[PDB]
């Protein structure tokens, strides 16, 4: 299983992941799949890949303009599947996980969507809008389809949540870094020592955390207080974004960022 | 774990960001020891009579039914503070909100109604209210924005997608998600994840209470049908509530066709959509065959989104009530009916429940029908849209 | 000679050409036996519960007098069908009509209250209904002229002299003295020639009736004083009636002071007017030295008339009423607290009777006080106005 | 008493009385002068003469406009008065009546306006907007200071206020040829000979038709009715209005209608 892999490499090496997001298909099918293989070559251990919908509610305005600029190339979810394909046969052993918006993965079926995400060969999927208390169906079809359930720990869970989490997750544990929406403008500031904690004491998938990580002095914070990695998107995103015309600075541009990402979480 | 059932058979749950569900289960605890308080129903019914001035009339049509066998009476929400049905639940829901210990409002808003409402309970009760509005909608409805500032609310446009309700409803959730500690979303309709399709419905259902008095003391009989339009559904589920257990009364909700079903410019989810998941809930919604949300059309911006509220699903899925469509058209001749014919200029979201009802009665002129058109709001708001419609037809 | 007393002290009276008194003795007949007639009151009380939606609410204000020993009810005829007070006495007035056998409704209007109302009872009550507005007051409440068109009305500019209500008032009386016999003069006010003063009153005093009840009902005692706005006067001896022989109760009248009375530009012809003969009465009025009618002005389309109704000029003389009169920014203050701290959004005519209200309170902050204010009508009619204002003084 | 008097002549002359009405002061004080007295040399046997007055209620646009125009010269009351003592020194003989608005007369107390009607010799004074059963106080004041009071009566008179008008009226009595307002446009059609005859059985003052009388043809079938005779106001402002830039050309126009107006008088 990828992520266990992953988690015991770098635990063995004391480091901890770092996990870029990115929407597939953002700004264009070729690009993104250029872009995805950049961040793997400098220093990626994990992806989070997103399937642009059409409301993405728990996203702020830099990964808005990412789901509207693949909408404007054209990309459907049957478009990010096969390059889903492409990145597996590309890449056997980093673990790939979806952020999904649980209209995409219900609307033609809960068991279906996980169905083509085991052909293709993904490792995990997160529900953005499904809390642990609706989560059965997805679950249960993830697991069936040898796909790891994701699920978030916010900063204002509960025992009773955590207890939950750290029972029906797989992977890796999504720990939040503050309240509100993606966005690499808001730095969480919260300590969250004590969650990861109960997390480790209940045997909880690893935690990754994510929402407003945007610099290297985040990562190795999130790293340095217990956590396993940390995710970061709208900061990866903010470069796309500001190198549209310019497909070949922006993979430079990319390349040392994830680098000096990836080596705050060395050690 | 819940203390209400969250679903309306396969319809409603709470699908939300985690972070969400204490607010919610916060909300519902509230919301279920408010119920229960005497205090609470005590502070509640002053405010609805003594402010807002309910009980609200229940007019006999003199005019509209000449040469038919059909009784038609009117509920007269565009009576109530504010112009329309929304003031009971916004009052209910602030008085939720000073329960629990929360400072500002958050609410959206695309014809402004609850936009207005939300103010000026806000106003009232001291709260600080900001209210998201399609930037499309802020522009047709520049006169609501000045009354919702004057009241000392914010009002923030938003450019996003149709820039009308559905986009509105985005913009306040993701206020919402950073910012609940403070802020209560008083959401407008009875839809959105659970407890707000239960706690917006109980907060409305004096509507089909009084409906219900009044008409056993008229008529001594309960009407044959009540008829409703349905945007999101709460007058239609305020209306309905207290006779789902009567069930010789039929259940009438209209949804808005638009330019026609057929056209696809319509806000006609229950009847021509298809299930899906989002604004926190699983409902009927307008859809690509993808499952990206579809932008919805109606002449009317109160019936503009492209979902509907859990328990209207649920009551159509078992046959308990019925639902139709009137298309703009159809509707605007109805406001027009009403205006001339018994001095009642009507909202024209409510126009399509009088639409339906005039169908009823014209197409079987001999049948005996007692019927209730509930008119959920005046049409103050949209005379300028009905003018410039008149003058792009040449009829004025 | 006549049924009833045409004139309270000195004033009121019958002062119109030869040809028109068998139109009022008439009127004076048909109100006379209606007032006896039982079937007549049931079908009156009728229209006015079911309807127009009375009784209206008593509002107790919850933040404008914080920091006060005033106790200040607003008694809710602004939540009236058609937005007004005006509703009352046409639905009255109507039914008086279609007593007589007339067929037509002829009507003036300057705020366009009186306009609404008396084009929604005529769609009712199944009559034609033309109404005369000053052609000034036409281009600033193009709305409400699209709304008496909606409901059937034919609305008539009148460019003549200020182009606003006086010029109306001529105008109606002018066709009426040519259409008497199909034609009932629907007058919009509590004067004019006798029986209109009468009349009037007895189809607006429920508003002190109810008044009365309520306050009963919720302070156990009689207010210490009563407030409203005075334009001809119907709204205020609406208020008064059923408190005049309650002696320790204070009535008090507010005329527009327009831009201060010392510069002229006013609307408040009984403290600042001199008794004259217009209008179809004896009654003070703003005229030049020479006796030529001058014109009056307001903020508030209204209250623009100069002069004022026959029994407030009596209550007045004999002390039983005092008036006093408020400027336009003062109104514009008392508009804008309402919005902001009651969420109700008052007409500009009402905001007068406010606004001295408010002044009671504040002059006197420890002053133990029970006052009621007639909040004759809502606002939307005036949101235009009011930010054309409020965009000129870059307060917005 | 000049109404007796003329009313005598006309009698034996097997004549009936044609009166003029204008508004004094319309175009101007001079011009209105010179007006009146071409009307009286053109034929006229009495005059009937309007006050300015900011609203007359019971006037067509085309004497409204008169008002206007008197108004957009200045005319006050008090000018109209130092007319009316100059147009009585010059024709002593002629009836002078005023049709007044009640406020003109009641402003400065109504015996002051009545005591300056005597002073500058007006023998009728007719308040529009006074009915017989207001008019107590007006009737006092004129008979005190020797004026007529005129009275109405409306084609819907009953016999009540036949009897009013026929015991206090003096002079003449106004015989109304319609409902409405003032105009030329607008011709009466109701005939009036069973009103006629009842006053004259009731002993009233000799009756003057007015209101729409604008040719020669109605003047001639208002005495066949047994009227005293007719008066005209719309009919003769048109023409003042008509000529306003030629003064002596109007003077023409207005000579001619006259002598025509006044010959169908005649038998
Ligand atoms: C007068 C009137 N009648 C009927 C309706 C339909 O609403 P309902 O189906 O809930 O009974 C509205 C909606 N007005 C909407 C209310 C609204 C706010 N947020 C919403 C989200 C979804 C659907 C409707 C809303 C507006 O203010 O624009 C309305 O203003
Ligand atoms: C909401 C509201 N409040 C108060 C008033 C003052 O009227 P009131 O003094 O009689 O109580 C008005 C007048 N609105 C006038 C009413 C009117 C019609 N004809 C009139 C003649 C004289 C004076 C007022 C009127 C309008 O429609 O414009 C009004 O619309
Ligand atoms: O965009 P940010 O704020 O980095 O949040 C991470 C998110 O995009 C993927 O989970
Ligand atoms: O204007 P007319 O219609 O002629 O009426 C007469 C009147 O002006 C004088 O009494
Ligand atoms: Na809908
Ligand atoms: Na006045």
């Amino acid at each position: 299983e990828r992520y266990e892999n992953l988690f015991a490499q770098l635990n063995d090496r004391r480091e901890g992941a770092f996990v870029p997001f990115v929407t597939l298909g953002d700004p264009g099918i070729e690009q993104s799949l250029k872009i995805i293989d950049t961040l793997i070559d400098a220093g990626a251990d994990a992806l989070e890949l997103g399937v642009p919908f059409s409301d993405p509610l728990a996203d702020g305005p830099t990964i808005q303009n990412a789901n509207l600029r693949a909408f404007a190339a054209g990309v459907t979810p049957a478009q990010c599947f096969e390059m889903l394909a492409l990145i597996r046969e590309k890449h056997p052993t980093i673990p790939i996980g979806l952020l999904m918006y649980a209209n995409l993965v219900f609307n033609n079926g809960i068991d279906a969507f996980y169905a083509r995400c085991e052909q293709v060969g993904v490792d995990s999927v997160l529900v953005a809008d499904v809390p642990v208390e609706e989560s059965a169906p997805f679950r249960q079809a993830a697991l069936r389809h040898n796909i790891a359930p994701i699920f978030i720990c916010p900063p204002n869970a509960d025992d009773d949540l955590l207890r939950q989490v750290a029972s029906y997750g797989r992977g890796y544990t999504y720990l939040l870094s503050r309240s509100g929406v993606t966005g690499a403008e808001n730095r969480g500031a919260l300590p969250l020592h004590h969650l990861i904690e109960k997390l480790k004491e209940y045997h909880a998938a690893p935690a990754l955390q994510g929402f407003g990580i945007s610099s290297p002095e985040q990562v190795s914070a999130a790293v340095r207080a217990g956590a396993a990695g940390a995710i970061s998107g709208s900061a990866i995103v903010k470069i796309i974004e500001k190198n549209l015309a310019s497909p070949k600075q922006m993979l430079a541009e990319l390349r040392s960022f994830v680098s000096a990402m990836k080596a705050a979480s060395r050690a | 774990t819940t203390l209400l059932n969250p679903y309306f058979g396969e319809f409603g749950g709470m699908y939300v960001p985690q972070i969400l569900m204490p607010a919610l289960n916060q909300l519902e605890e509230a919301f279920v020891s408010a119920q229960k308080d005497p205090e609470f129903q005590a502070q509640f019914a002053d405010l609805l009579k003594n402010y807002a001035g309910r009980p609200t009339a229940l007019t006999k049509c003199q005019n509209i039914t000449a040469g038919t066998r059909t009784t038609l009476y009117l509920k007269r929400e565009d009576l109530l503070h504010g112009g329309a049905h929304k003031t009971n639940q916004v009052l209910g829901q602030a008085l939720l909100a000073k329960r629990m210990g929360k400072s500002e409002i958050i609410a959206e808003t695309g014809a402004g109604q609850h936009g207005v409402a939300s103010a000026l309970a806000s106003a009232l009760l001291g709260l600080k209210c900001r209210i998201y509005m399609g930037a499309k909608d802020v522009e047709r409805q520049s006169p609501n924005v000045f009354r919702m500032r004057l009241m000392g609310a914010e009002v923030i446009p938003v450019h996003s997608g149709s820039a009308t309700l559905k986009d509105a409803c985005n913009e306040a959730l993701r206020d919402w998600s950073g910012s609940y500690e403070t802020a209560h979303y008083m959401l407008g309709t009875a839809a959105g994840p659970h407890p707000y399709p239960t706690i917006v419905r109980e907060f409305q259902r004096m509507i089909g209470e009084e409906t219900k008095a009044q008409i056993l003391d008229k008529e001594g009989r309960l009407p044959d049908a009540v008829i409703a339009c349905v945007g999101g559904g709460s007058n239609a589920i305020g209306m309905f509530a207290d006779f789902i257990n009567d069930t010789s009364v039929g259940l009438i909700g209209v949804e808005p066709g638009g330019h026609g079903i057929e056209t696809g410019e319509h806000g006609a989810p229950l009847k021509h959509g298809r299930v899906g998941i989002y604004f926190g809930m699983k409902a009927p919604m307008m859809q690509t065959a993808d499952g990206q949300i579809e932008e919805s059309y109606s002449i009317s911006a109160g019936l503009d989104f492209p979902s509907v509220g859990p328990q209207h699903a649920y009551l159509n899925s078992i046959g308990r009530a019925d639902y139709v469509s009137i298309t703009d058209d159809e509707a605007l001749e109805a406001f027009k009916t009403l205006c001339r014919h018994e001095g009642i200029i009507p909202a024209l979201e409510s126009s399509h429940a009088l639409a339906h009802a005039l169908k009823m009665m014209r197409e079987q002129p001999e049948k005996e029908q007692l019927l209730v058109v509930n008119l959920s709001g005046r049409g103050d708001k949209d005379i300028f849209t009905v003018h410039d419609i008149l003058k792009a037809r040449g009829e004025i």
